[PDB]
């Protein structure tokens, strides 16, 4: 109301002084003394005031810009989009606000199943057939059902009701509906029933998983044939001993377009084609759930570290590329480990598709508590009782009894004794459904076997192979390692992230949708560290980038199947570069421009991984792995970090297209989902072909880094596992500076997701001893008959057998506990075995004391590291991080000039030869 | 990202932002680091 | 202390 | 009714689509677009043919 609002903004403390300034100096001195026991802090209003001038412009200027591609290109294997990243005068652009808005259509292929179970008749039994017809030696047999109860039956069909006096009969296209039957529980008489039965030309499927498309508006499915009229014939049935004749059951025969779009047959009884009686025993099993989606943080779209497909950021005057990418850099993993350190990695950010690959901890490490099934769980009939007998009311005489038929009827359904019931163990069935769906179906393929009478694919990287390999439920049944927190030895070397409980890929698949055909709209971040946080000064810059079209790289399936064979395809419609400018004032952004063009104000960046990446191949079942770095100035060396990979699961980057890479699961090289850490025995590091590192009698075994042991005579293991005491000391000092003043649980901010202690899980179980137990008999999976007559044999099919005392496993408890031996191991996922190049294995700075040592800085030393690993029957890799200082310094001296100097030490990418 | 620091050069860790017992909730008063 | 600014909705 | 239309204060027309009238629109190639009163314009819907 007042032209100068300041005298009453200062009075009410809207704009003015802090409470340290407007209060009396004795009250401020009082409130600081009593602050811990009598708070006067919130009793006084403290104003905060935004700056008016020289912060935000008043001119017409956009926050977000839209950059059309100047020069786009669609290869059959990649996509290239070239832009003009024009930063105008008195404007600054942080390249973190820049991203690519990619549109297109994603085809997930026929092998995508985003849900466990089936969509159609899931409550049906798996052996329950449809109402089907067949031929025997030829007569056409009918096995059907007539649930509807009408009024009368003539040759026109069943009478569903009247319209006045005219009998209005059932419309044969959709009536009688297969969902409508009796509503009462007691089996009253139906003299005029009807139902629907599939014809003999319709192929016989089980009810579980059966779908036919509806061919009219009223939902009545049936093949329309041109003459466009449905052929639904009526089939009248009567009593066997009745053959006047009145028909009792009318079955509307029909041809449907029947299909099982999300199930498969787990038991084919007959190899022959055509309908038969034996095909009522075929049993349907749901297909394995396959989550096909873009990777976490959009790994695999963008060509990083492929210098043949290297992107461009250069000014349009010079067009000299300021991006100098390298093949022994890992820009994807440097961005996966960066987001763990500066943020909560458990959270989900849908815009960058930031949903971390995370297995379920019950599935990886089986913590088998048994089942809480002390009470029997019974099912009961519809009216509580079915086997009542007929009795007659009897009144006493005036010993003596006589019939009372005046008030009570002579027929009374009265049950004598307990009612009928059947018993099911519910908690065991929920736990046996858990272990089979999550663990037994994810076993290695050497454990499984081919189904009988089912055509299976020959390519093992096809989903049709992985779906149909039938696995015995007795391998992982509800009694495996009872009371042992023990991951299976079969399941250690199997990727836990290729699973349908991978909650990241579970989230990233549903973020696109549930269908095969997904038109997507994605925002892909920039990960190259020199241009990831770069603040561009004004100028005209070209900004060119290569995108992948490889469906084994841009997509992630939860089984790891070859998505090129499995019909997955991606098509890019258009890509737009967006860039959000801060609306800075044109004199402030001219001062900031002029300050940041000095050669002392150069923006310098560092890759978060900061490592040289060397994949050393390991042959199949090869225990010893010798590597060799020939000769180098080892100045500014930080340390090592290593993890075994798989050659099947790791693509050779630098190649723009690998036609022999038949895998679309989690790539541990790119996302940080490392899981083969436990397969290391020892590391022997010897500098200069003579000097063992660290030397100095540092370790209890001073010549090498013993990571784990089988033979432990001298007693050097930690954590009730087989990890040694030297190696647990190093790994707690490398990550946490913990170990010289006692081992303790590190703080929650140092113990991130990809760290050691978050993921180190020690385990122990007891198995039977074949050397001490006297009555030991090796019983294979063919002859183990626990749950003998209540469980299907070697199959998820129907039960078979008799009730009988089990023979497997041997009891480890009780008075008859067998002679048992302890097997110890550990699993430590998601992490890299860090060995820091420090004289006390501690992090006292990023540039360590041995990297500054005059031994390694003024001389050239050889390096001969000798890894010893567990044998694996698969060609595996070895991913050693040679930790360096991958540092860029960026100079922009004039408008549109972008000069960068890259340098990493020791493993530099430029010497006098280049 | 970095704990608070005084500059007496030498570089001295500052004790501000640490947790204390307070009769009133500490988020409405201070920033707790 | 007394220098901490007052809690308001959105600023 | 007998009353005067319009006796209320008229706020001027917003210059964007879906406000001016509630007639069934049309796409750029002639496909029928439902009016702005429809429940199907509370989400977005996108079509795409695969490769």
């Amino acid at each position: 109301a007042t032209p100068s609002m300041m005298p009453q903004w200062s009075y009410m403390h809207i704009s003015g002084q802090d409470a340290s300034e407007y209060l009396s100096p004795g009250l401020v001195q009082f409130a600081r003394a009593t602050e811990t026991y009598f708070s006067l802090n919130n009793k006084f209003r403290n104003p905060t005031v935004a700056p008016t001038h020289d912060v935000t412009t008043d001119r017409s200027q956009r926050l977000t810009l839209r950059f059309i591609p100047v020069d786009r290109e669609d290869t059959a294997y990649s996509y290239k989009a070239r832009f003009t990243l024009a930063v105008g005068d008195n404007r600054v652009l942080d390249m973190a606000s820049t991203y690519f808005d990619i549109r297109g259509v994603l085809d997930r292929g026929p092998t995508f199943k985003p849900y466990s179970g089936t969509a159609y008749n899931a409550l049906a039994p798996k052996g329950a057939p449809n109402p089907c017809e067949w031929d025997e030696a030829q007569k056409t047999h009918v096995f059907g059902q007539a649930p509807y109860s009408g009024i009368n039956i003539t040759k026109e069909g069943i009478q569903i009701g009247v319209e006045g006096q005219t009998p209005k009969y059932a419309d044969k296209t959709f009536q009688p509906e297969p969902q409508i039957g009796e509503s009462q529980w007691y089996e009253t008489e139906i003299n005029h029933a009807a139902g629907r039965v599939l014809k003999k030309t319709t192929p016989m499927k089980p009810c579980y998983g059966s779908y036919a498309k509806p061919t009219n508006e009223n939902g009545g499915q049936g093949i329309l044939v041109k003459q466009l009229e449905s052929q639904v014939e009526m089939q009248f049935f009567s009593t066997t001993e009745a053959t006047n004749l009145t028909p009792k059951v009318v079955l509307y025969s029909e041809d449907v377009d029947i299909e099982t779009p999300d199930t498969h047959i787990s038991y084919m009884p007959t190899i022959k084609e055509g309908n038969s009686r034996e095909l009522m025993g075929q049993q349907s099993m749901p297909n394995r759930p396959n989550y096909i989606a873009f990777r976490d943080n959009f790994i695999g779209l963008m060509y990083y570290n492929s210098t043949g497909n290297m992107g461009v950021l250069a000014g349009q005057a010079s067009q000299l590329n300021a991006v100098v990418d390298l093949q022994d850099r890992n820009t994807e993993l440097s961005y996966q480990l960066l987001l763990d350190s500066i943020g909560d990695r458990t959270r989900y950010f849908s815009m960058w598709n930031q949903a971390v690959d995370s297995y379920d901890p019950d599935v990886r490490i089986i913590e088998n508590h048994g089942t809480e099934d002390e009470l029997p769980n019974y099912c009961f009939p519809l009216g509580g009782v079915i086997n009542t007998e007929t009795l007659t009311k009897v009144k006493p005489k005036t010993n003596g009894w006589e019939k009372d038929a005046t008030e009570f009827s002579d027929k009374n359904e009265i049950r004598v004794g307990n009612n009928f019931a059947m018993e099911i163990n519910l908690n065991a069935n929920l736990w046996r459904n858990f272990l089979y769906s999550n663990i037994a179906l994810y076993l290695p393929d050497k454990l499984k076997y081919s189904p009988s009478n089912v055509k299976i694919s020959d390519n093992p990287n096809t989903y049709d192979y992985m779906n149909k390999r039938v696995v015995a439920p007795g391998l992982v049944d509800c009694y495996i390692n009872l009371g042992a927190r023990w991951s299976l030895d079969y399941m250690d070397n199997v990727n836990p992230f290729n699973h349908h409980r991978n909650a990241g890929l579970r989230y990233r698949s549903m973020l696109l949708g549930n269908g095969r055909y997904v038109p997507f709209h994605i925002q892909v971040p920039q990960k190259f560290f020199a241009i990831k946080n770069l603040l561009l000064l004004p100028g005209s810059y070209t900004y060119e980038w290569n995108f992948r079209k490889d469906v084994n790289m841009v997509l992630q399936s939860s089984l790891g199947n070859d998505l090129r064979v499995d019909g997955a395809s991606i098509k890019f419609d258009s890509i737009c570069l967006y860039a959000t400018f801060f609306p800075m004032a044109h004199n402030t952004a001219s001062t900031l421009e002029a300050m940041l063009r000095n050669d002392t104000n150069d923006q310098s960046f560092n890759d978060y991984l900061s490592a040289a990446n060397m994949l050393y191949p390991i042959p199949a079942n090869a225990t010893n792995v010798p590597i060799s770095i020939p000769s180098r100035n080892w100045a500014a060396f930080r340390g090592w970090a290593f993890t075994r990979l798989k050659t099947k699961e790791t693509p050779s980057l630098g190649s723009g297209y690998d036609p022999y890479y038949t895998y679309s699961g989690s790539i541990p090289y790119l996302d940080g989902t490392f899981y083969l850490n436990h397969t290391f025995k020892k590391v022997a590091i010897t500098f200069d072909s003579s000097v063992s590192w660290p030397g100095n009698d540092r370790l209890l075994t001073p010549n090498e880094f013993e990571i784990k042991r089988s033979v432990d005579g001298e007693g050097y293991n930690v954590a009730q596992c087989n990890m040694t005491k030297d190696w647990f000391l190093v790994q707690m000092l490398a990550n946490y500076n913990i170990g010289y003043q006692g081992f303790y649980i590190p703080e929650s901010y140092k113990d991130r997701m990809y760290s050691f202690f978050r993921n180190f899980q020690p385990m122990s179980r007891q198995v039977v001893d074949d050397t001490k137990y006297k009555d030991y008999q090796q019983v294979g999976i063919l002859h183990q008959h626990n749950n003998s007559g209540f469980v299907g044999y070697l199959a998820p099919t129907m039960r078979e057998g008799q009730a009988y005392p089990a023979n497997f496993p041997y009891p480890l408890i009780g008075k008859t506990a067998v002679d048992s031996i302890t097997q110890k191991k550990f699993l430590c996922d998601r992490t890299l075995w860090r060995i820091p190049f420090s004289s006390n294995f501690m992090s006292m700075g990023a540039l360590t004391d041995l990297g500054q040592n005059l031994l390694y800085a003024n001389s050239a030393h050889a390096l001969d590291m000798t890894f010893e690993v567990d044998p694996m029957d698969e060609p595996t890799l070895l991913y050693v991080l040679f930790e360096v200082f991958d540092v860029v310094r960026v100079h922009r001296p004039h408008r549109g000039v972008i000069e960068t100097v890259y340098l990493r030490t020791p493993f530099s990418a430029g010497n006098a030869t280049t | 990202p970095r704990p608070p620091v005084e500059e007496p050069a030498v570089e001295t860790v500052s004790p501000e932002g640490r947790g204390e017992k307070r009769p009133r909730p500490d988020r409405e008063e201070t920033l707790v680091t | 202390g007394l220098r901490f600014p007052s809690k308001m909705f959105g600023g | 009714d007998g009353s005067i239309v319009s006796s209320y204060l008229t706020t001027r027309m917003p210059p964007w689509a879906g406000v001016r009238q509630n007639v069934m629109g049309s796409s750029i190639d002639g496909r029928p677009v439902l009016p702005a009163n429809s429940t199907t314009l509370t989400y977005e819907t996108v079509s795409g043919t695969p490769l």
